[PDB]
């Protein structure tokens, strides 16, 4: 059973592992293939919390929604359409924030 | 209530708890945030627990409809700052918070 804290730091890394790459102009397969491996890795994270973190039903569709964002990043890496990689990191990104602002509300956090 | 099914953040009623669209202080989240219990502004303005059944039992889904739209002392009002549509998903997120 992970804790809160290791959940987060398990979608921190891909987190800043995709912020790197979107805004380039690139297709590069290994950077294609490394943007999918961090978004199974996000979404691996909100599968995670689901399966040992209760706390209520609004916590768990934060995390949906951060995961209905990191699907898309993840076909859009495939279909090699950065455009769309990257409207759908700033999209997860509000998803991040939402969680953070409405359960930890006096806290500044990252992202 | 229609509850909201999980989505693109931008159509979310989470963002907008989060304060797109409000000033700080009129944002949900500034008073009952740390998960619905109410923040230390909120509770000085008297913000219930959300997360709490006692609270929960007190207002019907119609009441919290109504209680959003028209507010009620330092609970701001809402009609017309955000869609019919919107209110009813709002109204589910503060049903959510007793959920486990
Ligand atoms: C609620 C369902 C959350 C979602 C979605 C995301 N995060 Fe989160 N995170 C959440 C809480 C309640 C906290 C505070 C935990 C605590 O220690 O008190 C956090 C914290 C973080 C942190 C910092 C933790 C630390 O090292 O001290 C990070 C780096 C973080 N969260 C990252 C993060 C990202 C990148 C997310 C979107 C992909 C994300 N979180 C979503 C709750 C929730
Ligand atoms: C501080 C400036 C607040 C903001 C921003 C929001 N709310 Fe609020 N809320 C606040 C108070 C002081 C109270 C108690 C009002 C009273 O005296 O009775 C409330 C209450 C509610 C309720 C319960 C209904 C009621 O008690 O009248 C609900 C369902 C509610 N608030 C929802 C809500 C929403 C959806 C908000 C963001 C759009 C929101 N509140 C912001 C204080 C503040």
């Amino acid at each position: 059973a992970a804790t809160q804290q290791e959940i987060m730091k398990n979608m921190w890394d891909p987190f800043q592992s995709m912020r790197a790459v979107t805004g380039l102009m690139e297709l590069t397969s290994g950077q294609c293939t490394q943007l999918s491996k961090d978004a199974a890795a996000i979404l691996a994270g909100v599968k995670e919390s689901h399966d040992s973190i209760s706390v209520d039903k609004n916590y768990k569709v934060l995390n949906d929604e951060v995961a209905y964002h990191a699907a898309n990043i993840d076909a859009a890496a495939k279909a090699n359409d950065l455009e769309e990689v990257q409207v759908q990191f700033r999209r997860m990104t509000i998803a991040c924030r939402n969680c953070h602002k409405i359960y930890k509300t006096e806290q500044r956090l990252v992202p | 209530l229609n509850e909201h099914t999980a989505g693109d953040t931008t159509k979310s009623p989470y963002t907008i708890y989060a304060g797109l669209g409000f000033a700080v202080q009129e944002s949900c989240y500034y008073c009952h945030g740390n998960g619905g219990k109410g923040t230390t502004e909120g509770l000085i303005f008297g913000v219930p627990d959300f997360t709490s059944t006692e609270f929960q039992s007190s207002m019907t889904d119609k009441q919290i409809i109504d209680h959003i739209n028209k507010g009620k002392g330092k609970m701001p009002s809402y009609q017309g700052k955000m869609s019919p549509e919107m209110i009813e998903k709002m109204a589910g997120v503060v049903r959510n918070f007793a959920v486990k």
